[PDB]
């Protein structure tokens, strides 16, 4: 059936980009409460990092993006940590709830939340990830 | 129009120490109130416009702040130029009305 | 490709002079001098975004208007394929949009930010003033943020209680949403979530219809810049109202535009959606339903003057399995054929669904829907030609071959095409077994009627007669270019781009630059 | 500096009409700031009588129902308050002033004028 892991993949990217986004305009503005700027900034590094390496599919042949084994080979190093999906939603969501203190990350937590609640379904429906060997 | 309120009708206080007249309006003003000294013979002067700032010319002893519906004037050191009526105006809405009036005596 | 090029550049000119000029409007006049001290440069910088997102909102829907564009096609061939690139400027256009949204939305994000810190005391005295504006009777504010919240719970403050906050955070959720469901992943493995998914653009223009109906952001009136001179006045913000060269400055917001740009296409769209069901309603009756084996059904069907060219597909919806969707499947069968047919395979919910209606394990009612895609009507213009199909990619070859057959029975002489080779890439014949058959049966037309050199096929295993592995493509069009010198040889392939990238090299490398020479035409779907 | 006088009947009688004139010197009514009549009643009780502006309209408090009405005079510099029916509630120190401040803040005051009304 549908493989919700691959939309929740591709909304957590885009989420932790623009929580990178939302951390560098904090930042670089000097608004108030900056910190939680450097924590969104740093938070959302970690997200894009982590979900860039998308898993395989358990039928059909995958699509990787650009230089996706190298981070695919580090996300593998941690094991059930990443392979688990709902580990992957509980962490998401904790890295997203801090970032919902400012208006200029509040976008990349509720989208974070999201891209959450789309890994706990995948999990719920059994799903895991597996690397992508070449 | 919004009824302000000075609690303190009288105070008393001696040299050189902090006195604190406090008023309270009816309804939330947007911290406009504005502070007025009258002499005993009757000489009305500003002290404090828009609750916080200080009217150019009046000793930088009167200090007020405020937020909302509570707001206070605080004065560091008290001489004998200070025995005077306070009054705590607001401008947020017309009418303009005062407050009660707070006579302070030196101890 | 000087049509699409065009179009690009002058959508890109039409938004770079959008945003320009929608920033000079906002940052130059003195009609916004107050504003631009409140919130500075960050100004124009949201607003200009806003035109260009009102221009490319109107360019997202047109493109993607597929039974307009139907009529258009019937109301009218590098050109008709440039308009088929329609899906393409529907990509760049909504990802430009993403693009202007960011900075309008990273700009209010700066100007939400420095509207609840003057509003707090904690920023310069004169933005600090002009937040007082509004407070009281008889004045507008400046500042938009009301209350005194502190930042940071101040900027959610406004975002949660603002129109425009409100509706910017659920069009960017419904924005982003559509965008990560719209990468190629989705839209080529769970085409279901990515179709559901991007039926958020009705919640995200809804939105955006409304999105400025506060006119929060405020420039001083015209009556008030001729009664308030601000070079005089700008010092002499502590006495403002109180001289008679400097009254309170009333500031005034702009109408909201964005309905003015998108209601045309909103309307256009919906018109779509309404032939849509139109052609729904349209009955086809399903005259004769085989089912091929390894769970493939072709349903031959007739509708109500149904044309169409070879390599079209159509959409094909069952109200019995699914009342919202419409599921594409490609022609198969001749123009001159009295019925058109589809081979659909049972490989999903909906396919499966079709098939227990049809009862091969009365008949469903199915609705048709268009002859779109890219009619390829130029294979029989060149005299010898090079189909190729893997996988499943070959099924309007299929088409294209039947019509050829019809074409030569019916004339034999106004046929350009004169020979056939075609070569099939599977790892095995396990799910188009009635292809093989069209071939065989193909063959034994062409030789029945003593033209048996017409069609020559070979089927290859990537795990005449079948063969095994890859065919060696060098050798292949060196052999064709000795058997065929001094003609067009026409490459039509429907496949993996790999494979494209390939025939195109080996089709520049074997043909002769001069019109003495053999020339090898790639066309890919 | 602007200074501010006020003069007029220290005793007006019940019924009748009370007119005070206040004097400005430092300061033109027509350049600028709002004029108001402030009056503290016995017992320093001030309320914000009513103000003109510069412009020459002028606003009451509705306390006052349509029994006071501010005039002036810009070619003396002067501005006026007009009560018509005085009451016997109307003893009060009447303080002319000037708000230069769009926080409407009076700065300058008048040195009052006890107006006594009796039979
Ligand atoms: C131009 C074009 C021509 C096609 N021609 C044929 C054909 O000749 N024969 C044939 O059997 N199939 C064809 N398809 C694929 C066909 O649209 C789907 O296989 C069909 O909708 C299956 O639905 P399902 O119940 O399998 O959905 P699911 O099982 O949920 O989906 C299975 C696969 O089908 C795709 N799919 C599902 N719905 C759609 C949709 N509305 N549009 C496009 N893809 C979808 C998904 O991307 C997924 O990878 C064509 C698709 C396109 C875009
Ligand atoms: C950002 C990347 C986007 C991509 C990759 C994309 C891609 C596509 C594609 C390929 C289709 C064709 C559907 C089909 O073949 O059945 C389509 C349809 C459509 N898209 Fe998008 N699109 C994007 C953005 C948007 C946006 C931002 C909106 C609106 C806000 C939008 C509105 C539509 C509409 C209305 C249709 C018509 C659906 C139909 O006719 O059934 N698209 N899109
Ligand atoms: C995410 C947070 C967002 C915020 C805080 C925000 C804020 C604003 C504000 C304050 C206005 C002016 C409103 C007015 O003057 O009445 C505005 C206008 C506008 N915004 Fe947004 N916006 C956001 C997101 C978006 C998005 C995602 C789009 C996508 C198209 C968008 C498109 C527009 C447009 C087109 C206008 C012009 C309205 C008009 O001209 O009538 N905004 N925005
Ligand atoms: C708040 O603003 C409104 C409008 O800006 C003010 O109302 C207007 O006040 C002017 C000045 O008095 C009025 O002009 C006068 O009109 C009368 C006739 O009606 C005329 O006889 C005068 O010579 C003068 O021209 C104007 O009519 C009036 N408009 C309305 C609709 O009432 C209002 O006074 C302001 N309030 C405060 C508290 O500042
Ligand atoms: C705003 O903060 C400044 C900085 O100390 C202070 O001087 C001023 O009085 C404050 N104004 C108000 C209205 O609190
Ligand atoms: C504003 O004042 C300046 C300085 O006197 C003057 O040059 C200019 O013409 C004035 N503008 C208007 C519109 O009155
Ligand atoms: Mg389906």
């Amino acid at each position: 059936q549908i493989e919700w892991a691959m939309w929740a993949n591709e909304q957590a990217l885009a989420s932790g980009l623009i929580l990178i986004t939302g951390g560098i305009v904090a930042t670089a503005g000097r608004f108030t409460q900056w910190y939680f700027g450097a924590y969104s900034i740093v938070a959302g590094v970690f997200v894009c990092l982590l979900e860039y390496p998308r898993g395989k599919r358990k039928k059909g042949s995958t699509m990787e993006r650009w230089g996706q084994k190298y981070m695919t080979a580090v996300v593998k190093l941690f094991g059930p940590f990443t392979r688990n999906y709902y580990v992957r939603a509980v962490l998401h969501l904790l890295l997203s709830v801090p970032a919902g203190f400012l208006l200029a990350t509040i976008l990349g937590t509720a989208c974070l939340a999201i891209a959450s609640g789309i890994y706990l379904l995948a999990a719920v429906r059994g799903e895991q990830w597996t690397p992508i060997e070449p | 129009d919004i009824q302000l309120t000075q609690t303190t009708s009288s105070l008393s206080a001696s040299l050189g120490d902090r006195v604190t007249i406090s008023c309270r309006a009816s309804q939330d003003i947007s911290n406009y109130l504005n502070w007025y000294q009258q002499k005993p013979d009757g000489t009305v002067k500003l002290l404090i416009y828009y609750t916080s700032k200080l009217h150019s010319g009046v000793p930088s002893r009167f200090t007020a702040s405020g937020s909302g519906r509570d707001y206070s004037l605080a004065i560091s050191n008290l001489e004998q130029e200070d025995i005077a009526t306070y009054f705590c105006q607001q401008v947020f809405s017309l009418p303009w009305t005062f407050g009660g009036g707070t006579k302070l005596e030196i101890k | 490709e000087g049509l699409s090029i065009f179009v690009i550049l002058v959508w890109l000119g039409l938004n770079v002079f959008l945003f320009v000029w929608y920033y000079r409007v906002y940052d130059i006049p003195p009609k916004f001098f107050y504003t631009r001290k409140l919130l500075g440069s960050a100004l124009a910088l949201a607003r200009a975004p806003a035109a260009c997102l009102n221009f490319n909102c109107m360019l997202i829907l047109l493109p993607v208007c597929r039974n307009l564009l139907s009529f258009l096609r019937g109301s009218s061939t590098r050109v008709r394929r440039q308009l088929d690139r329609n899906l393409t400027f529907h990509k760049m256009v909504a990802w430009m949009i993403a693009l202007h949204s960011a900075i309008h939305t990273i700009a209010h994000l700066f100007n939400v930010e420095w509207c609840v810190n003057a509003r707090v005391n904690n920023s310069d005295p004169y933005s600090v003033a002009l937040s007082e504006l509004g407070d009281r009777q008889n004045e507008s504010y400046l500042n938009f943020a009301r209350k005194r919240i502190k930042n940071p719970e101040g900027g959610l403050y406004l975002a949660v209680t603002l129109l425009a906050g409100i509706t910017g955070v659920v069009i960017t959720l419904c924005l982003i949403l559509i965008i990560t469901s719209s990468t190629k992943t989705i839209r080529r493995s769970y085409f279901e979530v990515f179709w559901y998914t991007h039926h958020l653009f009705v919640i995200f223009f809804i939105g955006l219809a409304i999105h400025g109906a506060e006119r929060i952001v405020r420039g001083q009136t015209a009556e008030s810049l001729a009664v308030h001179n601000i070079t005089v006045c700008e010092q002499k913000i502590s006495e403002w109202g109180k001289i008679k060269e400097c009254p309170i400055p009333q500031f005034a917001g702009n109408p909201p535009m964005t309905w003015k740009w998108i209601v045309g296409p909103m309307f256009l769209y919906l018109c779509e959606r309404l032939v849509r069901f139109w052609r729904s309603q349209q009955k086809v009756v399903i005259t004769k339903v085989v089912t091929h084996p390894f769970k493939t059904i072709e349903l031959q069907m007739k509708k109500k003057g149904f044309k169409m060219e070879v390599g079209q597909y159509i959409f094909v919806k069952c109200p019995k399995v699914s009342k919202l969707e419409w599921h594409p499947f490609t022609l198969t069968s001749a123009p001159e054929e009295d019925f058109f047919s589809i081979h659909i395979r049972i490989v999903g919910d909906w396919t499966e669904g079709l098939f227990n209606a049809c009862g091969c394990d009365k008949l469903p009612k199915i609705a048709v829907d268009g002859p779109f895609g890219t009619a390829s009507e130029d294979v029989f213009s060149y005299e010898v030609v090079m189909l190729v199909g893997a996988g499943i990619g070959v099924t309007p070859f299929a088409s294209i071959l039947k019509s050829v057959w019809y074409k030569y029975c019916n004339n034999a002489t106004n046929l350009k095409l004169k020979k056939i080779y075609f070569y099939w890439l599977c790892r095995d014949t396990h799910a188009f077994e009635w292809f093989a058959d069209l071939l065989q049966l193909l063959e034994s037309q062409m030789q029945e009627r003593n033209n048996a050199g017409f069609l020559s096929y070979n089927i290859y295993l990537t795990g005449q007669k079948t063969l095994y592995g890859r065919p060696n493509w060098d050798n292949e069009f060196k052999t064709i270019a000795s058997q065929h010198p001094n003609t067009r040889i026409g490459v039509f392939l429907c496949g993996p781009e790999a494979l494209a990238e390939t025939l195109s090299k080996q089709s520049i490398s074997n043909s002769e630059s001069g019109p003495r020479g053999v020339h090898f035409i790639f066309n890919k779907e | 500096d602007v200074q501010l006088q006020e003069s007029g009947p220290g005793l007006v009688k019940p019924s009748q009409s009370l007119s005070l004139t206040c004097s400005v010197t430092g300061y033109s009514l027509t350049s600028g700031s709002f004029w108001s009549w402030i009056r503290q009643f016995p017992g320093n009780k001030l309320e914000w009588m009513g103000y003109i502006t510069y412009d020459g309209t002028s606003h009451f408090n509705p306390s006052l129902k349509s029994r006071f009405s501010i005039t002036r005079d810009t070619s003396k510099n002067q501005f006026f308050l007009k009560l018509n029916s005085v009451t016997t509630e109307d003893t009060a120190t009447y303080y002319c002033t000037r708000d230069p401040y769009r926080y409407d803040a009076m700065d300058f005051w008048g040195q009052g004028t006890s107006v006594t009304v009796s039979s």
